[PDB]
Formats: C-alpha cells, sequence, structure tokens
C-alpha cells in the first residue's frame, strides 16, 4: 500500500496578545506521531504515537531544534505577508504550511509537497516537477523570485526525495504493527421508522484503518448518490475511523436497497441488503 | 478573508451500551479561521474535562479538531456539542443521537 | 523528521 508523511504548520497572529501561536503536527498516513505548540509548557517536539516514543534524545532534541526554527520562520512570515498586502498590525492573520512525500506500494518516492496558504487562500506551492513554483499573485511572485534566487527547490527536492522518504520507511518499519495494519470496517445497518410510509436505512463502517473508504447505497443496483446522506469520515478517537451513509426508503422497498463498502482491509467489497 | 463554517459530528467511539464506559466525541472540521469554541454538554451542563486533538487541517487548509471526553451512556442522559465560530451568529448545538 | 533548511516568504 502507498504511504505518506506530512507536516502541517499553523501560525496565527495575536496583535497585542503576545507572539503568534504556532502549532506543528506530523503525520504518517492517518496517524499523528509528533507535535509542538508555541503555547506549550515544554517548548519541545512531543511524541503523539507510542512507536515514536522509542526514538532517542538525539531525535527529540533535533526535532525540537528544527521545529522551533520553523516557528520563528513563521513569526517572520506573518509580518512579511502583512507587508506584502499592506495590512493593519491590528488584524490577526493565519499562515499554514504543508510539506511531505508519498511513496508507492513499493515504498519508493511518488511525490513531494510544499505549499503555503495565507488566510485560507493558496499562496505558493512547489509544482509536481519539484523544480517550479506556483506563485498565486504578485505577493506570492515576490516570494517565488526569492526562492528561485536562493535555489530553495533544489534543497527541497533532496529532502522530499531523500530524507523524507528515508524517514517514512523507517517510521513504517519501526511502527509496523500500527502503521502497517489494515483494519477492515465493522459494518451494520440500522432501520428507523421516520413516518408511517418511510424509513431511514443507515449503513455503518466502524473501527477501520486506514481512513480511505467508499460507502455507497444503490436501489436495484442503480446508484443513489443524489439521494444518500453520507457523512465525513470521523476519527473514532482511538486510531480508527467511522462513517455512515443513509437513505430514506419507502416502506416495503428495503429489499431494493444495497449498501456497498470498499476498504483496503476488506478481502472483497461488501454488499449489504436489508432482509 | 476566508471564513468557512465547521461541520459538526457528535458521536461515540464505541456503540452506545448503557452502563458501559465509552468516549463522547465531537468532530469539528472544514472551518476557517482556527478560532472555535467547542463544548460537550451533559443534560445542558458543560463538561469540564474535555480534550481535543492537535490543530491540523486538510488539503484545502480547512481545520479539524476532535473534542472528546470519557462517558458512560445511560438510557436517560442527553449529550450535545455546542460550537461557536465567526461564521455562526449563535452557538450551534448538535444533540447526540446514538443512531448517528 | 523535519526539514533542516528553513525558508522565509
Amino acid at each position: 500500500g502507498s504511504h505518506s508523511m506530512r507536516y502541517f504548520f499553523t501560525s496565527v497572529s495575536r496583535p497585542g496578545r503576545g507572539e503568534p501561536r504556532f502549532i506543528a503536527v506530523g503525520y504518517v498516513d492517518d496517524t499523528q506521531f509528533v507535535r509542538f505548540d508555541s503555547d506549550a509548557a515544554s517548548q519541545r517536539m512531543e511524541p503523539r504515537a507510542p512507536w515514536i516514543e522509542q526514538e532517542g534524545p538525539e531525535y527529540w532534541d533535533g526535532e525540537t531544534r528544527k521545529v522551533k526554527a520553523h516557528s520563528q520562520t513563521h513569526r517572520v512570515d506573518l509580518g512579511t505577508l502583512r507587508g506584502y498586502y499592506n495590512q493593519s498590525e491590528a488584524g490577526s492573520h493565519t499562515v499554514q504550511r504543508m510539506y511531505g512525500c508519498d511513496v508507492g506500494s513499493d515504498w519508493r518516492f511518488l511525490r513531494g509537497y510544499h505549499q503555503y496558504a495565507y488566510d485560507g487562500k493558496d499562496y505558493i506551492a512547489l509544482k509536481e516537477d519539484l523544480r517550479s513554483w506556483t506563485a498565486a499573485d504578485m505577493a506570492a511572485q515576490t516570494t517565488k523570485h526569492k526562492w528561485e534566487a536562493a535555489h530553495v527547490a533544489e534543497q527541497l527536492r533532496a529532502y522530499l526525495e531523500g530524507t523524507c522518504v528515508e524517514w517514512l520507511r523507517r517510521y513504517l518499519e519501526n511502527g509496523k504493527e500500527t502503521l502497517q495494519r489494515t483494519d477492515a470496517p465493522k459494518t451494520h445497518m440500522t432501520h428507523h421508522a421516520v413516518s408511517d410510509h418511510e424509513a431511514t436505512l443507515r449503513c455503518w463502517a466502524l473501527s477501520f484503518y486506514p481512513a480511505e473508504i467508499t460507502l455507497t447505497w444503490q436501489r436495484d443496483g442503480e446508484d443513489q448518490t443524489q439521494d444518500t446522506e453520507l457523512v465525513e469520515t470521523r476519527p473514532a478517537g482511538d486510531g480508527t475511523f467511522q462513517k455512515w451513509a443513509a437513505v430514506v426508503v419507502p416502506s416495503g422497498q428495503e429489499q431494493r436497497y444495497t449498501c456497498h463498502v470498499q476498504h483496503e482491509g476488506l478481502p472483497k467489497p461488501l454488499t449489504l441488503r436489508w432482509e | 478573508m476566508i471564513q468557512r463554517t465547521p461541520k459538526i459530528q457528535v458521536y461515540s467511539r464505541h456503540p452506545a451500551e448503557n452502563g458501559k464506559s465509552n468516549f463522547l466525541n465531537c468532530y469539528v472540521s472544514g472551518f476557517h479561521p482556527s478560532d472555535i469554541e467547542v463544548d460537550l454538554l451533559k443534560n445542558g451542563e458543560r463538561i469540564e474535562k474535555v480534550e481535543h486533538s492537535d490543530l491540523s487541517f486538510s488539503k484545502d487548509w480547512s481545520f479539524y479538531l476532535l473534542y472528546y471526553t470519557e462517558f458512560t451512556p445511560t438510557e436517560k442522559d442527553e449529550y450535545a456539542c455546542r460550537v461557536n465560530h465567526v461564521t455562526l451568529s449563535q452557538p450551534k448545538i448538535v444533540k447526540w443521537d446514538r443512531d448517528m | 523528521a523535519l526539514w533542516g533548511f528553513f525558508p522565509v516568504l
């Protein structure tokens, strides 16, 4: 199965309320493994997954050193964009940054990411070629030129292709039981009468990992996409996820409906029918 | 500036069985900015020991957090999630329905 | 593990 490693960074300015709030989290697939928070007491990169707690002082000291560095960088960046956009010092602004690498089933490099957003709008993004930058506007173009001049893409390329992938495979192995597990969803349906002529049919997918899943309803094999109530995949809170899809069935028509579940840890897709 | 509204999902970790310990979750996502007040309520009262996941976001930069607390469902206890954001004139209250 | 170079916008 393909895997990925991503680092998400969020910085918010607190005008007259101290220095910007920085929150850094790291993920391997759908599993968070580390964290840093500017408002934290420790001021250290902390583990958020058992398997990463096995890393030594060297690792924790280096990540702490590097993450605080990112923190500062984002403190500068808030001021910088504020300048680029001729914005008031009173306004609270958000800078988010994301970077990571994906590896195929072969655990080989597939793609690297390095994007930024300012107040929710894409600012700049490394293009797939790992050689060019999508500068959103004039401001983002200023940053692009700086980066083309400083040859940032080349240093990133080496990271995204080398280091990033190297650490991913390491995490993958070191946290095997967790990261290299596929929990098939525990499915089941509920039937609740909504009226004297209709009923709700809900199909459940629970305790599954990874989060990738397809949960659909069909009437006579015909898809009911337009008529299905499908919720966003929720985290169970224990490392597995949940999701449901519901349809309103006219009484006596339950048999026409089939729910279908597709998931990596499922030997063969499921087709559930109320009967 | 961009102001996205948070989607709210109040559910439990395991299927609700009265008398059995569980976790009441409130998943808020798709919002922007990151500021958001989320509370879990038991019969109308805000629960004190409620934790939340570390602030992260999706590919569209929209944030997401999981607020959770340990609870033991009961036949007659009612739980809800109350959320507030710049995009909400008033705190949105989603009741917990064990069937959702 | 994090990137060791730290760029600024």
